[PDB]
């Protein structure tokens, strides 16, 4: 009888103590982890972290788990019965907020193999926190990490580490906005060294680089734009001093809202980052342009108009050389 | 033994029965310790208090017996509660509720020697208070806090307030607010709920006063700012319109921009408040800077100069004497 | 004699009452009738369409294993930690969209078994329900927002909801709601539904929610009112003035245009056209045609030895000063008169 | 007759019911008839790339040890509170990025056991689904977001899933929805993956959703023909003056940048260029190239005047033909 | 010597461990020395005046009724699934403002019961504890925020807390911030309560926290002192140009307007006044002084006629070289005191 196989492995009259880890008194049993990646994706800034639906499986060894009855291998059991079972009890260490899920039942899976390894794949979904480094905002390439890590034992009692083949397993339909997930996965080691012990640790690397289309067009062709219409206010007559003056204006208001659109729609970290590079030179631009006409005026009004017409001739011949070797030099130092 | 008298007094007792079954009332005394009061959202209503709840009443089964040692408090562990009757006390304001529990469940559970029980649990009550947003940047409002049975009428639960004190705040200091003096008036709140019967309630009052500082330093610093500017632009009548139009025009837009961010945070009220009625009038002041200088302009295309001093003359006078108006009146 | 023993009597372990058959067994359906207590309305959000609502649900059915004869008291009161085991109506809301109940202290139902076997049963929800609303007259609308309470276990002929006839809906006393107003009365429809398991009985209440005219009227009506004075009295000025009169007429463009990409921050992405839109649109129209006359005259007065040219738009500058005004006040009228109705 | 007798010796204790077996072990798989009931769809959201439903998923097996013959009834209803003793699917939703029960005043499941074996559950979940969109075609899109029903614990040599053949997804009358419209007809495929500890039984319905013009066709729309109509009419001034033509031009290109922002505000920050924003871009071009011969026109400015008035002509009357010919060539684009 | 019957004879059915009374009962109290460990901390939010820290919060207090003499063993390990059914103190964090258990394939408990019976307790909790700020010197400000141990159940003569002599407040090696920067020095007081029940136990740790000067100061100076020299600019133009002028002027006010507005924008609507308020409310204040001279300038020019001009000349160029020097006075000012 199929029950009372059950009876007699596992509950009233087995004799397994579901509190005792398997090997006790001797070698650590390793646990066996390799997650499966099923959504990724909510990459947010300004609480510096990502969800992840991860798929996570282990299969340790326990001696006392073996049978003869049945002439399967792999037997299947119910994902109600598997809380009277001994289990790692794996964190992970920057969790910063998770749950399983329970639709229509619970979303647990165990099987038995014949020899004594159990299989055991349950289905949660974290919110991992990652330190960014936003130094080249635009066109960064983050690092985001989970350490897998053991909370009960010392290490010399429970060591995880991954499978050889296939540890970090990618969903085929997996797609991001933003952000393009890299193939290649580190799999190094945490160990962690407590007050209170070796605790085993075990963490995976994600290599998450960043599309730059919606930034490179938002928030650098209306620059351009302004920077081309500061270039046209150069090509104008001298005489219309409202109307220059008017469109400096209008060029530094621009510049000023982008600015502050840019940087509020960041966290408020210390540095610089490069895209505030380009905008501070921008401002800066367009402020020494309004500055040299300023500058022009008063001359004319103080062989004056010969000097002030050369100045101005000076001025339109000279920005466009050096706002294209600025646009070289960043462009060249930070794709490199 | 040590635990044998609680199981003594708790064997034979039923939890499902009140004391005095069929008896008087169970007279409850309720004291409420605010450990942390939150901030007052105007946007939704509500605000977010954090009490130290505590009961006291009469349990005549659970007289301590003479073998007790110790003068007369007998503690018990906060996982004891379960099997003593305890009043369905609730609050009827609350929207969100929530209990306290990050190490173990913070349920405190005193007994004496007369029978008297002592449940002070901590809650973080999120309680709602119609807002009066007349008068809105000087205005006092009184936000309550309503508890109340449920499951039983006056024949069975009463709450009187300690004859002590009730609300035992000592340091708050709320980022916006500041309370100094609470009436527990409406002591007796008792509720008719149709065809149900009487149902005890208690009500505390207090009295949220708001500083006007921020605001002030907001609206109107700025706001005065820019009717100054005005001022100015009469100052200099050049009789140049690209030079005098703009300063109107940017006083105006300044105005109205600035009513629509300051109103754009405020709850959806209907009704006119001081910031409302400053903004108005000063946005009004500016739009008849405006218009004298329209009229300047027409009669000019008797002489302007006499138009333009007596403009100069008048609009600091009309503002300080709205000024002084506004002010006596919504102080 | 010992109020524990009548306890276990009438449920429990010494009692046989199996807490899941229905009462009338193999026989007429219960009915169950039922009146809500709305102790608080708010939140009522344009963005999600829905309204919270802190109702007190009670009903009543008529269980029949439940008399008892030893008491003399007819309205015998039962605590809420023993009612789980007796059978009680499964009654959901069809568009609860969530909820949840409330327990500080302790739970927050009530039991009372009267002497024939009528049961009270008065738990506290907090729904947040779904109602689709009808934003045409968005600024002088009238809304209808309704619950559906509806039982999913069993059958119809198995299970009737009804009203009471008398007093069905109660209002807190002191009830008011910010922006919308609640009516007086509220109607008691029936909402029978037929799922492809077959019918499942359901009973609606609708709450017909006016709408306050004064924060809309105020702070989006002023505004657009103020701007278009300005524009008058920019008519108001003369001629020469041409880049005063441009850059005025640029900014109150500019200023149209961000009050109306202002107004739809806070409503929903509906198809149609709102009420107010047309407003909107209309200020932006005058204000588009200020800046376009004031084109055409200084087009006809630098369009020139004769000085017609320049009586003729000074003519033109005066008709238009005289007749923008009348134009603005008969489309008002005509908007109030047809929006009012 | 005691139903309490005969619900006892049906399951319970007195049963011998193990509910932690599947009927029929270690022999042919049972089907899963699924048909699900929306009974609110909604709640699109773009940003986040999810929506939420409200179903009422059914399904049905064959249990044969739970056949009766002692009540004379074929379909006897059960109580909700009971069912937990039973054997129940374990289904779960492959992209349901959390749901959640319903719970008010009761659960809210419904059983219902038939003479022969047959068991029908319907509960009543509240998902928020996820979808990735694609946003070429912006305003004028044709989404497929989808559910994918698929078990957890159980391999597709254990388990089949199948949809109803008649009438499997069922929509209520009165359902209504702002911006989208569901579609009547919807496609019913199948999602057997292979996962890898073994093939996995999966059913998904797709849905599809129209986007409604109104909103966006006339407020992203219709300003931008009314600031072309006015850039016309800045073309329709004479010599004039500054003012004039300025003027006219200056708001004109003020008003298209503030279209552009809003047109802007509302999307995630996807890559690729939306389709509204190829309109924006051109309307903005439009209103630029105005200005810009404008212009010249000024530059160039007897023989020089009537060579001026001829190209002002010439271009008063050639710019509207070309708007027209772009306009009906992007409709014709976007409507095919 | 069964794992199994070792476990039941130690504590549960076989044992006789009333899980309800304190360790030395009807005697003196019983000591739990605390140590917390700051695994992660961050989101330290402005407007709601709090702060999420994520501790490892460990005790071991002393059971004498849980010694044993058959394993060999001094540091026996227990079950996470087992610590239910032992005696506990009940710690919680009087200014907690909401705060959570972690769950994650299995509870998150740790239990370690020694030969004498010290009993090692660390559990992994997630507060989001609230501490006032005092935002005088907003972007210069070195905030103090603090966390309080406290039990609920007991009495003084019942429960003592204290902390560990050595480490006890460690802290995660490559634990970062924005913004803030958290100190090395965490003072350790007491916090004992005196409620209207009784004197109740209170143990406190304090992290100082000063606050990057970076973001701040370049977004919210770096445009004001722009648009400052962008009146001083328009100081530096003809006298003619009025248009010019008062739209320049306008300009810069409507700029320094913008940017009160914003900065003010993400702070709590506190009473006081700031030290950032100050600086905007200066260079408002010269930016509107700076209008209002350049009006009072063309009003002198206009009302002996050529004196007039050259005295309106004599203000402008007064104007231009003494502005710049009263605005680095007060910037020299400003920062010297604020730094002290
Ligand atoms: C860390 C490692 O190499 N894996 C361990 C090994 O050291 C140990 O001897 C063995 C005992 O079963 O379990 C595995
Ligand atoms: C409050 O009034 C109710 C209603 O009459 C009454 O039953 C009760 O005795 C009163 N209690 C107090 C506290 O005055
Ligand atoms: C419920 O009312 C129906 C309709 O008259 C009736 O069949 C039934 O008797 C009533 N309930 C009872 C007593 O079963
Ligand atoms: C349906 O169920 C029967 C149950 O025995 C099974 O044999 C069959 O493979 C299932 N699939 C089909 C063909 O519907
Ligand atoms: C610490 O524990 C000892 C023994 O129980 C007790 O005597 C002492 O009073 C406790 N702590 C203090 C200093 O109160
Ligand atoms: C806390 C008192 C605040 C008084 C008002 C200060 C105004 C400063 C800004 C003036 C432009
Ligand atoms: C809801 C009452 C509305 C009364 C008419 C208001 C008219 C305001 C505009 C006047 C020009
Ligand atoms: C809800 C009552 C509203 C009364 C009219 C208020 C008008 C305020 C603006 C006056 C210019
Ligand atoms: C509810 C009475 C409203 C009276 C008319 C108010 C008009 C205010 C605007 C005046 C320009
Ligand atoms: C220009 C007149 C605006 C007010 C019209 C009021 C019409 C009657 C309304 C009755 C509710
Ligand atoms: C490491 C300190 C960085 C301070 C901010 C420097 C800003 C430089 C650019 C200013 C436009
Ligand atoms: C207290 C009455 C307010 C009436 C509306 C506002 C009038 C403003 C007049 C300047
Ligand atoms: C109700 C039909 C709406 C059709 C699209 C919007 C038309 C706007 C016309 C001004
Ligand atoms: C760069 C995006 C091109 C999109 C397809 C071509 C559009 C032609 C519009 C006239
Ligand atoms: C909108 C303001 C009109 C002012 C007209 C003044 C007429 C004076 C004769
Ligand atoms: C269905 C709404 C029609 C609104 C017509 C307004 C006409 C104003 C002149
Ligand atoms: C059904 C909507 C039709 C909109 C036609 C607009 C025509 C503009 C010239
Ligand atoms: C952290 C010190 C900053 C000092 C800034 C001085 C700016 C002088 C114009
Ligand atoms: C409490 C401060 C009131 C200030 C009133 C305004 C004084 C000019
Ligand atoms: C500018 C006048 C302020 C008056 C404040 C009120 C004095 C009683
Ligand atoms: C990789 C992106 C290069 C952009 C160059 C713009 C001139
Ligand atoms: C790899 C990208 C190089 C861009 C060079 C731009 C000049
Ligand atoms: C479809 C209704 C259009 C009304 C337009 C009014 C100007
Ligand atoms: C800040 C303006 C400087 C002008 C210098 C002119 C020589
Ligand atoms: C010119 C002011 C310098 C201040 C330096 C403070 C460290
Ligand atoms: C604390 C007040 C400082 C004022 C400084 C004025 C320059
Ligand atoms: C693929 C990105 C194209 C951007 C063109 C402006
Ligand atoms: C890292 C600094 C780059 C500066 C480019 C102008
Ligand atoms: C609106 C003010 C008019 C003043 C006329 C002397
Ligand atoms: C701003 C004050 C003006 C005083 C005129 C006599
Ligand atoms: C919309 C106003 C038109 C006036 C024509 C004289
Ligand atoms: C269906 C929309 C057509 C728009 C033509 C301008
Ligand atoms: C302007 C032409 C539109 C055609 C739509 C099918
Ligand atoms: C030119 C294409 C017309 C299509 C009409 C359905
Ligand atoms: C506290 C008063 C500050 C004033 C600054 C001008
Ligand atoms: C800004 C001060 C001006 C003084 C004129 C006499
Ligand atoms: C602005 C004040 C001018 C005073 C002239 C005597
Ligand atoms: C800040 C004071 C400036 C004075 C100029 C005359
Ligand atoms: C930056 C200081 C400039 C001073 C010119 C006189």
């Amino acid at each position: 009888s199929p029950s009372d196989f059950l009876d007699k492995l596992m509950g009233r009259t087995s004799g397994y103590d579901a509190r005792i880890r398997p090997n006790f008194k001797g070698p650590p049993v390793n646990v066996s982890c390799n997650i499966f990646i099923n959504s990724f994706g909510s990459i947010a800034e300004t609480t510096m972290d990502y969800r992840v639906n991860i798929f996570l499986r282990q299969q340790w060894n326990d001696p006392r788990l073996a049978y003869n009855e049945y002439p399967d291998d792999s037997l299947d059991l119910d994902p109600s019965m598997l809380d009277s079972i001994w289990k790692p009890d794996l964190f992970f260490a920057n969790e910063k907020g998770a749950h399983f899920h329970e639709i229509t039942t619970d979303n647990k899976l165990l099987r038995i193999s014949r020899n004594g390894n159990v299989l055991y794949s349950i289905r949660i979904t974290l919110t991992l926190a990652c330190p960014m480094d936003l130094k080249n905002f635009p066109m960064d390439v983050q690092t985001c990490i989970m350490q897998l890590e053991s909370f009960g034992y010392t290490m010399n009692d429970l060591i995880f580490e991954w499978q050889e083949q296939g540890a970090v397993q990618v969903a085929d339909g997996l797609t991001l906005p933003q952000f393009i997930l890299k193939e290649e996965k580190d799999l190094r080691y945490c160990t962690k060294h407590y007050n209170t012990g070796k605790f085993t640790c075990i963490e995976a690397r994600f290599h998450l680089e960043r599309q730059m289309g919606y930034y490179l067009i938002q928030m650098y062709i209306p620059s351009l734009l302004i920077v081309i219409l500061s270039w046209i206010s150069f090509w104008i007559n001298m005489d219309a001093a409202p109307a220059r003056v008017g469109l400096g204006i209008t060029t530094v208001l621009t510049m000023t809202t982008q600015s502050s659109g840019s940087r509020a729609s960041l966290p408020k970290v210390s540095y610089v980052k490069a895209i505030d590079i380009w905008m501070a030179v921008c401002l800066l631009f367009v402020f020494s342009a309004l500055l040299e006409y300023a500058a022009v005026n008063f001359v004319s009004r103080q062989l004056f108009i010969q000097r002030a017409k050369k100045i101005d001739k000076i001025s339109r011949i000279g920005f466009p050389m050096a706002f294209l070797i600025f646009n070289m030099f960043y462009w060249i130092i930070y794709k490199i | 033994s040590t635990s044998n008298i609680l199981n003594r007094l708790l064997v034979s007792y039923d939890p499902r029965i009140r004391p005095n079954f069929k008896g008087i009332p169970v007279d409850v005394v309720v004291n409420i310790f605010i450990n942390s009061f939150g901030s007052i959202q105007e946007t939704t209503m509500d605000y977010r208090v954090n009490i130290f709840l505590r009961q006291k009443w009469n349990d005549p089964r659970l007289k301590l017996p003479s073998d007790f040692r110790g003068s007369d408090a007998l503690t018990v562990d906060p996982t004891m509660y379960k099997c003593l009757w305890k009043p369905d006390l609730f609050f009827a304001n609350e929207k969100s509720a929530n209990f306290h529990d990050v190490t173990q469940e913070n349920i405190l559970l005193f007994i004496f020697r007369d029978g008297d029980v002592l449940v002070s649990m901590r809650l973080s009550i999120t309680l709602s208070c119609p807002l009066d947003l007349t008068l809105f940047p000087m205005d006092t409002q009184r936000c309550k806090m309503q508890l109340e049975s449920f499951g039983y009428t006056t024949d069975d639960l009463r709450f009187i307030w300690q004859s002590g004190d009730p609300v035992q705040l000592e340091k708050i200091a709320l980022p916006q607010f500041d309370i100094k003096k609470e009436d527990i008036e409406y002591g007796n709140c008792t509720k008719y709920y149709k065809g149900t019967g009487y149902y005890t309630c208690v009500e505390v009052i207090f009295t949220l006063r708001r500083q006007v500082g921020f605001y002030m330093m907001g609206v109107y610093a700025p706001t005065l700012l820019i009717v100054v500017l005005s001022w100015l632009s009469f100052w200099i009548n050049p009789d140049a319109s690209a030079a005098r139009v703009p300063l109107g025009i940017f006083s105006v837009l300044s105005l109205a921009s600035e009513c629509t961010t300051l109103a754009a945070e405020l709850p959806k009220v209907s009704y006119v408040k001081a910031l409302d009625v400053w903004l108005i009038a000063c946005l009004l002041f500016g739009f008849a800077s405006l218009v004298e200088y329209a009229v300047v302009q027409v009669m000019l295309n008797t002489a302007a100069k006499r138009i333009d001093l007596y403009a100069r003359a008048l609009f600091p006078f009309c503002f300080l004497f709205f000024n002084v108006i506004y002010w006596s009146i919504y102080l």
